[PDB]
């Protein structure tokens, strides 16, 4: 502030210090300095959680910021109850034994060996340090193949009336397998409203609903992006896998196999066979012999 | 009354702990010791071990602090050589682990057994 | 290769590439001309 | 594909791809052919 010089402001703070109680100005170092924190214990800690309730592998709880103002990261931690890891936003301390360690793989966070690709975690911009996550975030190209959703770097999809049924989604260029395609973005909505609205769509046969997790659903009728018009196939060239990034579950889409220019996109809805003929009974491919 | 929700398969993998195959730590152990010159038996246990064996040969023995080191080199020097030759008997058995029936063999060949 | 099989009564009871069909404007369901396959 | 069969390997059923011909020109051709047949 240029209105006042430091003198009579320093003196004002002298008056302020005499009026307002002095600030604490306390510094801490924590009893731990280094070591005693091997990431195998984290995996062991993860193993403990995995065998407790993650063995079911069906109850996907969305992340919630847990508050631990004084209590440590005990078994009462909401993420522990929600069979989930704490995040950087969690009120758990910087020593919280649940947070993801990182994505330190040297080549790029994209393959089976890397903890990011095996786990739900899309590699954090601040964690997958070797795969250039934080580096040149403006630059579209990067070593990693598990941060495109972080960057939002989609493909250039095309809209044209699908030969199978109505509208579909085409691609202008070849694309390889096991790599990022445009994300099925949409609207966050709970199960109860999803069935009520779905009941309307079920009456109208529309199914722009997607089972995000057991706790929330994403619907694409009113609001969405282009890929919502992708048609279903039982053996499609492209698949769908929920990913988990930056504290928000999303659903990434990736091609199963190598693709060339102009191929129409399909992915499995993962509905019941009765519902399959009820909704997607068209496949358009016989047996050759 | 549940609407048909388009789902995707969920996964929950985590970092698998890494265990060295047995015996592969050993080769890592051997070379760091064959490149190491320090004593392999804790320094003090002898000063309370020998002051006991010697106690039976005569009473009230006040050792000299350097001499206790002198034994402490020989016991290591005597044992290390014995194990080295022990392996030779073990490998000669086509096995790879030493057994107490090989120390007793390798101690009769040298002639210490009698 | 043409099969050129022998004529017979018992004989009775598409290697496409590139683009084939026109694509529409995703924003507004409008016909998209080929001149803008890239800014689209 | 060495085992590739004939051209009919597309589908078992599909929606109609819409016809290129028109009904009104058929009537004009018919009457054009009618007078053509009269001569
Ligand atoms: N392979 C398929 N065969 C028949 N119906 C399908 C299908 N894939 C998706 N659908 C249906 O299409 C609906 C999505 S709306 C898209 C329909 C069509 N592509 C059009 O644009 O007109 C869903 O409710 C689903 O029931």
């Amino acid at each position: 502030i240029g209105t006042k010089t430091c003198r009579q402001v320093y003196e004002f703070r002298v008056k302020e210090s005499s009026i307002i109680a002095p600030a604490p100005a306390e510094d801490v170092d924590t009893p731990p300095r280094k070591k005693k924190r091997k990431h195998r214990l984290w995996a062991a800690h993860c193993r403990k959680i995995q065998l407790k309730k993650d063995g079911s592998s069906n109850h996907v709880y969305n992340y919630q910021p847990c508050d631990h103002p004084r209590q440590p990261c005990d078994s009462s931690c909401p993420c522990v109850i929600a069979q989930n890891f704490c995040e950087k936003f969690c009120q758990c301390s910087s020593e919280c034994q649940n947070r993801f360690p990182g994505c330190r793989c040297k080549a790029q966070c994209n393959t089976k060996q890397c903890p990011c690709y095996l786990a739900v975690r899309e590699c954090d911009p601040d964690l997958c340090l070797t795969c250039g996550a934080a580096d040149h975030w403006d630059s579209k190209n990067v070593s990693c193949k598990n941060c495109s959703i972080q960057r939002g770097s989609k493909k250039h999809l095309l809209l044209a009336p699908s030969d199978v049924a109505g509208w579909g989604i085409f691609i202008k260029d070849p694309v390889q397998k096991n790599e990022f395609i445009s994300e099925y973005c949409g609207e966050i909505i709970s199960q109860d409203e999803a069935d009520r609205r779905g009941k309307v769509y079920d009456k109208y046969m529309c199914s722009f609903l997607f089972n995000l997790n057991n706790d929330f659903v994403v619907d694409a009728t009113r609001k969405g992006n282009k890929i919502r018009f992708a048609n279903h196939s039982v053996n499609p060239n492209c698949y769908a896998k929920v990913m988990m990034v930056n504290g928000d579950h999303r659903i990434g889409i990736f091609a199963k196999r190598a693709i060339q220019t102009g191929e129409e996109l399909f992915f499995d809805y993962r509905y019941s066979q009765a519902d399959a003929l009820k909704y997607v009974g068209i496949e358009r491919e016989m047996e050759i012999p | 009354t549940k609407a048909a929700r388009k789902s995707a398969p969920a996964t929950g993998g985590v970092k698998k702990p890494h265990r060295y195959r047995p015996g592969t730590v050993a080769l890592r152990e051997i070379r760091r010791y064959q490149k190491s010159t320090e004593l392999l038996i804790r320094k003090l246990p002898f000063q309370r071990l020998v002051r006991e064996i010697a106690q039976d040969f005569k009473t009230d023995l006040r050792f000299q602090s350097s001499a206790v080191m002198a034994l402490q080199e020989a016991s290591e020097a005597y044992l290390v050589a014995l194990f080295e030759d022990t392996n030779l008997c073990a490998i000669h058995a086509k096995r790879v682990t030493i057994m107490p029936k090989d120390i007793q063999l390798a101690r009769r060949i040298r002639g210490e057994r009698a | 290769r043409p099969k050129r099989t022998k004529a017979s009564m018992s004989e009775f009871l598409t290697y496409s590439s590139g683009h084939n069909r026109l694509y529409f404007h995703s924003d507004t369901c409008l016909p998209l001309r080929p001149q803008e396959m890239e800014v689209d | 594909n060495k085992r590739r069969k004939l051209k009919n390997k597309r589908r078992r059923s599909l929606p109609r791809p819409h016809d290129f011909f028109d009904a009104q020109t058929l009537d004009a051709i018919r009457h054009r052919a009618i007078c053509f047949n009269l001569s």
